[PDB]
RNA sequence: GAUGUUAGGAGGGCAAAUCCGCCGAAUUUAAGCAUAUAAUUAAGCGGAAGAAAAGAAAAUAACUAUGAUUCCUUUAGUAACG
RNA sequence: UGUAGGAGACCGAUAGCAAACAAGUACCGUGAGGGAAAGAUGAAAUAGUACUCAGGAAUGAGCAAUUAAAUAGUACCUGAAA
RNA sequence: UCUUAACCCACUCGUCUUGAAACACGGACCAAGGAGUCUAGCAAAUGUGCAAGUGUAUAUGAUUCUUUAAACAUUUUACGCA
RNA sequence: AUACUGACGUGCAAAUCGUUCAUUUCAAUCACGUUUAGGGGCGAAAGACUAAUCGAAAAGCCUAUUAGCUGGUUAUUUUCGA
RNA sequence: ACAUCUCCCUAGUGCAGAUCUUGGUGGAAGUAGCAACUAUUCAAAUGAGAACUUUGAAGACUGAAGUGGAGAAGGGUUUCUUGUCAACUGUGAUUGAACAAGAGUUAGCCGCUCCUAAGGGAUAGCUGAAAAGUGUUUAAAGGGGUCCCCGUCUCAAAAGGGAAACAGGUUGAUAUUCCUGUGCCAAUAGUAUUAUGAGUUAGAUGGUAACAUAUAUAUAAAUGAACUCCUUUACAUAGGCUUUAC
RNA sequence: AAUUCAAAAAUUUGUUUUGUAGCAAUAGUAAUUCGUAAUUAUCCGAAGUGGUAAGGACUAUCCUUGAAAAAAGGAGGGAACGGCUUUGUGCUUUGCUACUCUUAAUACUUGUAUGAGCGUACCAACAACCGCAUCAGGUCUCCAAGGUUAACAGCCUCUGGUUA
RNA sequence: AGCACAGUCUUAACGAUGGAUGUCUUGGUUCCUACAGCGAUGAAGGCCGCAGCAAAAUGCGAUACGCAAUGAAAAUUGCAGUGACUGAAUCAUCAGAAUGCUGAAUGUAAACUACACCAAUUCCCUGGGAAUAGUGGUACUCCUACAGAAA
């Protein structure tokens, strides 16, 4: 919806905060990884 | 079987009766010494319909016998009588329609 | 909340604001538009913070 | 009719009858009765129940981050006394 | 860069203005930071800490000052009382748990069990 | 008996393997099933401890008598119930 | 049971704790809940594929090249059958 | 050894079934997994020790204490079965 | 949702498509909020409906419930054999 | 790393089958099939490569009961710019709701926020082993006046009630929200000054009446307690008629 | 309305001139030039149809009569009532006349004396939702152009969208 | 620069496909031994955070992948930085100090960062000077004490 209650805003911005991809760097010292379209976050 | 539909009638679900437009309960004046030992009286000031039931509602204002001003009941309607009426109760009341 | 940025940016730097704007982002920070008073001129207040 | 009920009435679904819920976390409280499936949220009491040998093992205690216990445990073996220092070097 | 040793003599006026210092200091490289600055990034980590420990060293000044002030009294605020288990705070005293009815102390003293050996 | 943001304190919840109170089934067995059986079990609900509960004779015996409680070995698949 | 030790005529990655791996995770369910798969280069990657040639690019080839070994090339042990 | 030939012979296995090559059922293929066990109590068989006895129970005792959570030991009416 | 027993029927869909058709100011339709829960609810009553689940919902446990019945039930040689 | 046949202890010990389990794999097979929704063509650009990227030119369709604007629930960064093509985008693909890198959501006035409704959850009791079931049923209970008077608490509307805002402009992506203009609404403490008008030498006038009257930078100001009595808030349906706006 | 002139009262009626009534043209839009931002010119006289929406006054219908409060307002009532100075115990008697209201501004003290927090992207299905998915399914509300016409039907057209 | 029919089937060698087999094993397992309760002094649990370059797992809590102190004790490193010549870098120990919002959750609430009421509150300086709308307190039941109200 157009409005959201501030906790659910929140964890909506913690999840898409949660997807962003490993850093490059440490690969040269994933498994787990949203996708939003037939990932559904449901809660 | 089941429940039959008799029971379930009575088990205080969906079939509470219907409240919502209901004008608040008729019951007489409460009795009291001003009544008892004689007369008090009072105005009809309207006549008001009911969602329950055939016989409309009269709006009975008495002034008080403790306390300045006027409250207001709901006496059930007797035929012939009218807004502006003088409505009586008491011990010493006359012997007329409504009263 | 708009009345603690006030104050604060006022101490930390010659600002006196005019009216302060708020929203909350996404990523979980807030950002604030100041909109400067007329007693200074933004640009090299700018300038001397970056 | 058109609204069936596989797949057109299964279209008219909207709106979650649970929410988030404080205490679980796990979207399970139920709205329109304030109550939380997986832990009756108003109730003091936590909601276990024995016949769930899986719902017991995937919330107790050890799960969680330990804040208090875990600092307690070693304290036994040492013993030291309250608010003491070691002497310095 | 400092060490915890020489802030623990100093004067807490100095060390709460050391730490404002430190603390503007933290802001300047957080500014640098933000712009596209990349040169003194590594600085900040230094930084930190040291505010770190220094307001380790204030808050530990505090509380022996509070507990200098409450010697004795018998009824410090709750804080500053033991922190053993709710259970043993319940608990009776050793010295409680001891003692005795008169008359099996006229008992024990009278009669104690003794050491003894045989042929 | 009320009343008090009066002064000092306490209880609530989590955790259960062992532990203590309740409350309490049925699948089952009987080649069916109704009493019995499953079982003073499972589930339900309350409460503790490093162990708990029990405990200092309103006991057993019928002997040359024993002698708080618990546990082990046992009596014993017996007396007995059905 | 929780935690810490010690063990074994126990299992050996389709086994054994469901779970040797970022497992009560991913994923599914309105919900109570349900609930996985997936270990192995080499002695050493502080040996992880330089260089040339053909390619838009993937890649390929080499008279070129790490290794004892690359038909060990990151699908990395061995490598059966269909 | 394998390979085709050639003469002669030769029906889908498993399966329940009085009677299956069956117009009975199960089997697309392959790899790995995959099913008469363990305890209790009883019996006979047979082995083994002792023999009107037998078993050393629980337990105690030991310069027994990696193994050993086993072995060893048991002052001239305990109990089981006989 | 009547008829075409039309299209599709390894669908465009675990009930869809075309044409035909019934319904429109009221016992009218919709939204959202709210109420009632499993031998229970609810039903202008079909044993209908209660999240693709209904002559007794869904979930887990008692529970590896139980089955005089079906299927399966793994190397060789040798001897006697219903 | 492996044996043990010297002897012998020990076992989750030997498979073709269980519509077995699990994992892999064929013939069927380059086949069934990729059919709704009127339909596309020419030239140019980009690029390794264009029937389905972009641009122009045609031809067409949707046809204000719209594939147009707005919005609700649900989704949740899907938005935008810049890259860009491992996989996906059931054909192709330089495209893209994919992937990568950054960026973006600004309110006294729009909402929520406040009120109560269908109702919910609690307090007093009382039951009940407890869990719970009930909601004033034996209440010393929350507020208002200044010792008297009212009197369950609390949640429940983003479409009921409801203090106040509009126009133009502006960005890659927001705007009744930023910018410019213009307003409006709500607060606006005590004390002392000032200025504004009233009334007074403790409360104005007019109007026969219905009723009217303060134009001060500002219509500010027209004594009033307890206690009362109203009203607005605030309401169905149908049918026509009429007025204004677009 | 302001203004003008004519006829008035110790401040009116008649006639003229203005202003898109202020907001308002400086803002929009269509044009027109010159730099390569700047100017100029335009922006208004009559009327009909009745498609929408609101209102008004109503009439009829009902064995159905169509929420509540927060909040605000009005009235009845008549409690309370100069200021300053002062003897005596808020009260009493003496002496004096600029006082009581009320907006707005200002200064000073009083914690820092004006506007809290939260929502605001985008889709809303044609690919952003649900239906195991880019699924011919399902999913709430407002806006409603021209011709034909009883017609918000059906046919074709403009705005806008698309040519998948 | 010639020759082979094709298909179908079978055979062998060399390959693909696949992950069985064998070999491992920082894991499981069972038994034995040992201790063994946390909480209004705010737990378990959940959220929300926190790194120079940082997603999860891990760790930790606005001092935030760690502070102090003690014992080891020269490096730590992917880059960047920081270090010795021993309270500096790294571990381990862990008692001091610190421990966001919640959650029994306890001021009223709850899909709310909504709402009360009473204290204004805090720091520095040796009795003064500065800050800050910030910070505390205020559940239900009970017990001992006390208080002023009633018989």
């Amino acid at each position: 919806g157009s409005i959201k209650r501030f906790r659910l805003k929140q964890r909506l911005g913690k999840c898409r905060r949660q997807n962003r991809p490993v850093p490059h760097w440490y690969r040269l010292k994933n498994t787990k990884r949203r996708h939003w379209r037939r990932t559904k976050l449901g809660l | 079987g089941r429940v039959i539909r008799g029971q379930r009638k009575g088990r205080g679900s969906i079939f509470k009766s219907h409240n919502h437009h209901r004008k608040g309960a008729a019951k007489l004046r409460h009795l009291d010494y001003c009544e008892k030992k004689g007369y008090i009286k009072g105005l009809v000031k309207d006549i008001i319909h009911d969602p329950g039931r055939g016989a409309p509602l009269a709006k009975v204002i008495f002034k008080r016998t403790e306390k300045y001003g006027k409250k207001e009941e709901l006496i059930i309607a007797s035929e012939g009588m009218f807004t502006g009426q003088y409505i009586s109760c008491g011990t010493k009341a006359p012997l007329s329609v409504g009263n | 909340n708009k009345k603690n940025i006030k104050k604060s940016v006022k101490n930390l730097f010659g600002i006196e604001c005019d009216k302060v704007n708020v929203l909350n982002t996404l990523n979980g920070d807030k950002k604030a538009y100041v909109r400067l008073s007329g007693e200074h001129d933004a640009l090299e207040v700018a300038n001397k913070i970056g | 009719g058109k609204a069936g009920k596989g797949t057109g009435s299964f279209g008219k679904r909207n709106g979650k009858t649970h929410f988030l819920c404080l205490r679980c976390g796990k979207r399970s409280y139920h709205l329109q009765k304030k109550k939380c499936a997986s832990c009756g949220y108003p109730s003091a009491k936590k909601r276990r129940f024995n016949w769930s040998v899986k719902a017991k093992r995937r919330n107790t205690t050890g799960t969680g981050r330990c804040r208090y216990i875990k600092t307690l445990r070693r304290k036994l073996k040492n013993k030291f006394t309250e608010g003491s220092t070691p002497k310095p070097k | 860069n400092v060490k915890a040793y020489e802030l623990r003599t100093l004067k807490k006026k100095e060390l709460l203005d050391k730490l404002d210092e430190l603390k503007k200091e933290l802001s300047g490289l957080r500014i640098s930071k933000a712009l596209g600055n990349s040169a003194k990034n590594s600085k900040i980590h230094g930084v930190r800490k040291n505010v770190a420990r220094v307001l380790t060293v204030y808050n530990q000044k505090r509380k022996m000052e509070l507990r200098q002030l409450y010697k004795n009294k018998k009824f410090k605020p709750y804080n500053l009382r033991k922190k053993l288990t709710k259970n043993k705070r319940l608990q009776l005293s050793p010295k409680q748990k001891a003692a005795m009815t008169l008359r099996q102390k006229k008992k024990v003293q009278n009669f104690p069990q003794r050491k003894y050996l045989v042929v």
